[PDB]
């Protein structure tokens, strides 16, 4: 927005001047175990497709670094979940 | 985008927290505090057996959120289902018109308070105020409207209560309790003047103005 | 990589969200049973959120008494600045019940003190009256932020304490009842000399009088004089409201 | 919201309690202070005998009176209850 | 549905693996008919073909819905037999094998897929 | 065109979690036990016959009020769809018309009209036009409206008998004596020799 | 048709989580718990002795007073179950008569029209055919009547006591005197003297 | 029905003027869904076993599977949506 | 004969849920609260010691009491279990022997004699065969019959404060003076010169001997 | 020093007993009987609320207690980190300074009562008094304390009610109640003597 | 730290009177962390509990 | 601490555990490879070296990432162990000490001795759990 770009310049004035977070960090974990993911599939997609140089030994490891960082979160999430259900139990 | 895998488990995830934002980003505080404070005015601590209470005020908040719901599956819900927006992109999509809903109510003293609690830089307008800015700052003008509309809701029945009192008191019965006699008269005003209607009303009101 | 240190970030949203839910279980209207636990808990954990990544993290471990000092110093805290709060509306309660107690209104108590029969109505509408006046004033803002000021004052880190700081707070029991009558000598004082004027009348003729005919008219004169009293509160509820908020700030320290 | 309309709906509504209670204490005073003076000039003194017309004057005044007070207490919460939403802050 | 789109490949795979494998044991089969030619599909282009339809509108119950109803290429012949028949058995053999275990692999990778997407949810 | 019978199993089984919430809000539940409350709280005892009775008696009395409504939703609904001549949405949609009426004959016109208003609703039309997330929160408010007409006024005798006490008691000069101490059993007296619990369940049963 | 033991075991626990219902509506712990709860209030002692005491003693005398009935229940129909003589189908329908016969001993015939000709029932011949679904509630409404006889009867003597001691207070000036704190140890005298708790649980025990 | 033809015409009215979610909806169109897909592996799988050209043996089982995961699907969330509902419902105001 | 480890360890979870239930009605503690239910309103303060305080005090006093049955019921029964010289069964049976004696030695025989013929039981031929469904619901009668006559007996002394302090108000000619506020102070003084809670505790457990 | 898991245990069951604890060990009671006679002495039982007594009573309680809080410091907290001392005999080290006040504030009567109630003849020594004996016995002499200071709490209030209602008598009114009158005068002397400050002082020079 | 130093002369002078990651590690601390939390939510339901026990009082 | 203290020796023989069983997959690795000799470490005395003093690593040395655009990169971070050569069972031309029968026994007994230690960890986390569980 033009209102934006205002206020980028006013931030820019304020760091001038003055001269990431949980949720953050978890969609970070979120983005690398789904790209991770991404990464294994699209190599066994393209060694199903027939094209050199992609050998089986490198798929099926990818494939297993990918379930076993899938349980690593699927394990993450759990806890989480559990850690949650406890705090809204605590009486106030 | 993520792998359907991780989107499956972020949206299995995020149906946990549905309570959270029933209590903490919806109408249904103060559509519960005032029912509260309204029975606790009455002198029946139980009468409407809790879980009917709920239920009207679940009923009301579905009622009164239809327009924030409907622009959300507009604006996210719908581009996420056909496969046009991400499942990342939906969320964020959608957190706007709630967004602006929890600011058409929250007040400024509030968001003034929290911002500067956050040693946050100057917010020249509220197109610069965050998440992390304006849901206490939501929550605590809810529960002070809430009080507000409670208390000055108590006042009548307490009415009733001090002249039966005075009434009693004037003919030299000092041992007569004055609970016992003004329960059936504060039932007998909440019957007449359409004790629902009118809170209902006021209630729906209050939000949308 | 993906370490996500666990302890850390515990040790760091613990104690300020200890000291947080301490101060809403005890300050007023933040601890109104009204309030969903859940709303409470979740108000707590924002504000903690919001707060806790400023603050400099501790590091003492949960499985030692060491945490069970911090604990015991966050609560001490949050029940002193909510209970010093309370310590207003509780003046408030005591001018209501005495006017309403010179009213007539309850002469049970006199004969028979504590007979399950006692009803302080005027009591329960200052109150609400204060209650609303101190939403008006934005007063629980004004405690939060409080809270989260002590810290610089007295950071989470386990700290040396003082004595005659908590008798501030007993002490603070006297305002309740001194301020109490700063609220309550007008109205009583002509509710005092209508007594008096009763008593010119049983002067007279013996008997016949009192229990027949003083009862009705000093309750209509209380009515009709606190009725008009009424605007007279609110700047003594912010008196009320500054006093124990300046104490709070001399004495916490 | 300012605190002068905070202080007008306190006195409005306990000048409402007021008008409410004012026929039956004033009622119940009359009585009591007639039977009191007749007392005094017949030189008749129980206290029980001050205690029975009261009753029976002040359970009239119900009858007379009470369905305007009825309606001025119905309208009172009514008017409340509908300008609920207009004084929030 | 996004619960296909992320199957599709794999179940394409392996239903082009099948056809490919029956051509492959026609080509078996038929090794000693006079004048046969050894028939075969290319994997790829057609893959490409199948993950590159509009099912008649049913206006109400009585209405019936719309009834639903790969290109083969000639193999290279290797030597020239006297009744006209290209099959050569040692090709085809290492294709029947190779064709069975790239059946195996996208068995194996589907049923990955699925088990995870299966933990994912059970709790 | 039918659902799976793993689909039916689902939502059959889910649906028995809103049980309670179709007891107390869509039945006469709610009504019986308002007034329960408030006799207790008009006896002078605030917990004489324990919650555990009166939850159970009043059940009782739903089912019984309830027993054509349930009679013709069994013929209309349960019947057809167990022997499989219909499906279950049909089944369902069926089945929720004598309830629909149920609902309709004890709903004020009033909470209908403003819960109408507060849906957008526009041209309604026919009674039967009146959808089920509609004619719900109306019924719930009629229903409390109903229970608290009825309570004030089962309050009236123990509220007679109170002031009759209190005010001869006071007359005769014994003002220190607590009237309530001496009331209730007297109160108890005029439930009893009424027949208070037959008359009120008589009444509570004709106010449909 | 004799229940495979699996089915057995589910109706078995099923039904052993209804006890406290059967408990509260279908013996005689209702009528007395409601008669020692008035009698707690009658001495003007609110909490004296404690609810945990109260509960143990009436479900004590509720054991006592319903041993012939489990007696019975036990004789003809637990015992040829516990033998494999006969199924839990029939064991259950042969259990329900003692009971029922003790229950139907304890109604009103009044309470048990009502709720007759609430549910529509057709004429039944003699009590040998009513349904439990029809006796429960009647069997319950009788106990409640009874209990507050029983419990507005108990409280004259107190009431009489109350009474005297006021009028010698009045009769001698002592207009600001408040009777109850003179009249609760007298209450109490008056309880020990004529034995009391003994002579309620007895008079209890001989009106069932 | 001739008042059938009525509300047709009605909606025809409609649609000239005009030239809202539901949550009850929302599931019946899941729940349809998932039902459809186990009624389309189910007839898949009659048609194989009836001996029909043209139904693969990998195609069938990969159609159960995946209406398998869908079952699981509304499963959870048949889960999550019911302690949602009864946390909330336990709550005292 | 013994059960086994399974079945020991479930009736031992099992009653240890009635620990309640044991306490009130069948050691002292029923006698001694009541009376301080009791006591605190002779005092005039129905506040008085604090709920609390006044549970433990008399809990305290009931180990004191029962410390002779709890020594001969660790002697005789829980040391050969510990031991191993006896089974669960057989302890059970005979650790309760000196509390069944505890119970009939405060037993009236009047409320024993109630609970006999109301269970119909036969000829008992001596205290020694009384069956515990006929020693406690009796035991607890008697219970409750001897608090009553404790606290009434209580009730005197304070009485004859209140009688005399109002007698002095009417002679006077002072009517309208309440005389339970003026009396309240001298009922604490007459508790405290006596030490009345010591006199107390100290004449209930002698009365329990 | 036994496990872990046990110490864990343990510790979380006696944090059930801190009501008990603040009440049977501490001066809680005193504090709070006081309060409750004190309002009942002013005529009004429902002045400040039964919330601001309780946690005036903590406040007070607390400052009584820091003294023990501090020897419990010494004794306990410190030599557990530096690990001289640990476990077991620490705790009792630690609550030996709660011995030594509530020997202090305890008379020998309900002493001399609770041990010939438990037939402990050899306890011969004063510091050597068991937790069963001492306990109901510190109750016992605390209620007693409590009394006798809420007695000389009324004593002033009953001498100003006997004052307003002997006047009202002597200039001839017969009929009006003397609490009226009386209760703003008691008012404004508990205010005008300052009686609160006072008590508390009272109350901490009470031990 | 200069106060740091100053803080270790001060520790003698007492002594004086006185005379990348793995599974195995991430899963170890994240189960105290649950275990800590646990730990200290249990302990606050107690002082929570204790706390409204005693302001439930009657005085 | 307390907690810290109370897991950290069955904590430490696990990570342990899975150091020897990574050098062991690279024995196994390298058992073809012409002049390798066979390397493993001594369980109980390097257990009681990481108990005393804490572990540490050889390398870990890596770039600083002070901007949120700087390229990470690390060297090489292996452990504090001491590597110790296996005794050659019988001699071989290409000269390496890999004899399979020791590895795959060795790589076995690992295996179990690694899932003992996650059933004791878990057994005792449980155990705690219980505790904090009211």
């Amino acid at each position: 927005a033009i209102q934006g770009i205002e206020g980028v310049i006013s931030q820019l004035q304020a760091t001038a001047m003055a001269a990431v977070s949980f949720a953050g960090q978890l969609h970070a974990a979120l983005d690398r175990i789904s790209d991770r993911q991404a990464a294994a599939r699209v190599q066994a997609e393209k060694f199903t497709l027939g094209e050199p140089g992609i050998a089986l030994n490198d798929v099926m490891a990818d494939m297993q670094k990918a379930s076993v960082s899938m349980q690593m979160g699927i394990q993450v999430r759990n806890k989480l979940v559990a850690a949650y259900q406890e705090v809204m139990s605590m009486q106030v | 985008s993520w792998s359907l895998s991780v989107q499956t488990l972020v949206f299995i995830t995020s149906l946990t927290f549905l309570p959270a934002i029933l209590l903490m980003m919806t109408s249904f505080t103060r559509i519960i505090i005032v029912f509260g404070l309204l029975r606790n005015a009455l002198g029946t601590p139980s009468a409407p057996p809790n879980q009917v209470l709920l239920g009207l005020a679940l009923f009301l908040t579905f009622f009164i959120m239809s327009p924030v719901i409907d622009k959300i599956y507009v604006d996210a819900y719908q581009p996420f289902s056909e496969q046009k927006i991400s499942m990342q992109e939906a969320l964020d999509k959608g957190a706007q018109p709630l967004r602006a809903f929890m600011l058409r109510q929250t007040r400024e003293a509030d968001l003034a308070l929290f911002a500067r609690l956050a040693n946050s830089g100057p917010l020249q307008g509220p197109e610069a105020v965050p998440m992390r800015i304006l849901l206490p700052a939501y929550v605590t003008s809810e529960l002070k409207t809430a009080f507000q509309i409670g208390f000055t809701i108590f006042i009548p029945f307490l009415i009733i209560d001090l002249v039966i009192a005075s009434v009693l008191m004037a003919l030299g019965m000092m041992m007569v309790p004055p609970a016992t006699i003004a329960l059936p008269f504060k039932l007998m005003l909440f019957v007449l003047v359409d004790g629902w209607q009118l809170l209902m009303g006021s209630l729906a009101q209050s939000f949308y103005s | 990589v993906t370490s996500e240190q666990w302890l850390y970030w515990l040790h760091l949203y613990f104690w300020p969200l200890l000291r947080v839910l301490a101060l809403i279980s005890t300050a007023p209207i933040l601890s109104e049973r009204a309030i969903p636990k859940r709303v409470k808990l979740g108000l707590g954990i924002m504000i903690t959120l919001v707060i806790a990544p400023s603050l400099p993290a501790n590091d003492t471990p949960l499985f030692s008494i060491a945490a069970l000092w911090l604990a015991m110093q966050q609560i001490l805290i949050g029940i002193a600045l909510g209970f010093t709060m309370q310590f207003a509306f509780a003046a408030v309660r005591t001018a209501g019940e005495f006017i309403g107690l010179q009213m007539g209104l309850s002469f049970a108590t006199f004969v028979d003190p504590g007979s399950h029969l006692n009803m302080p109505v005027l009591a329960r509408i200052m109150d609400m009256l204060a209650m609303l006046l101190f939403l008006t004033f934005n007063g629980h803002l004004w405690l939060i932020s409080l809270l989260v000021d002590t810290f610089h004052t007295l950071p989470i880190g386990s700290n040396p304490v003082n004595s005659n700081a908590f008798m501030a707070l007993a002490r603070a029991g006297g305002l309740i009842f001194l301020n109490g009558l700063m609220l309550a000598l007008p109205v009583i004082t002509l509710l005092l000399t209508l007594n008096l004027a009763l008593g010119l009348l049983n002067r007279m003729a013996p008997q016949l009088s009192i229990f027949v005919i003083g009862f009705p008219l000093t309750l209509t004169v209380g009515i009709m004089l606190m009725a008009a009293l009424m605007p007279l509160i609110a700047p003594f509820c912010e008196h009320l409201f500054s006093e124990i908020f300046n104490l709070l700030a001399d004495i916490v320290s | 919201m300012t605190p002068e309309s905070v202080m007008m709906m306190g006195t409005e509504a306990m000048k409402v309690a007021l008008a409410l209670a004012a026929p039956l204490l004033l009622v119940a005073l009359i009585t009591g202070l007639i039977i009191s003076i007749l007392q005094a000039a017949t030189q008749i003194n129980e206290m029980t005998l001050s205690f029975i017309p009261k009753i029976v004057a002040v359970f009239i005044a119900i009858i007379v009176a009470g369905p305007w007070m009825l309606n001025l207490l119905l309208d009172y919460v009514r008017t409340l209850f509908s300008n609920l939403p207009y004084i929030i802050g | 549905d996004r619960l296909d789109a992320a199957l599709r490949f794999q179940q394409e795979a392996l239903n082009l693996r099948a056809q490919r494998q029956e051509i492959l044991a026609a080509n078996i089969a038929n090794a000693d008919t006079p004048g046969y030619q050894a028939r075969d599909i290319d994997f790829a282009s057609e893959l490409k073909k199948v993950m590159v339809g509009v099912a008649l509108t049913l206006t109400s119950s009585h209405h019936i819905p719309a009834q639903a109803v790969v290109d083969l290429l000639y193999r290279v012949p290797d030597q020239p037999s006297l009744d006209g028949n290209t099959v050569d058995m040692d090709r085809e053999r290492t294709q029947f094998a190779d064709n069975s275990l790239k059946y195996q692999m996208g068995l194996t990778v589907l049923g990955s897929q699925l088990k995870g997407m299966m933990n994912v949810l059970q709790g």
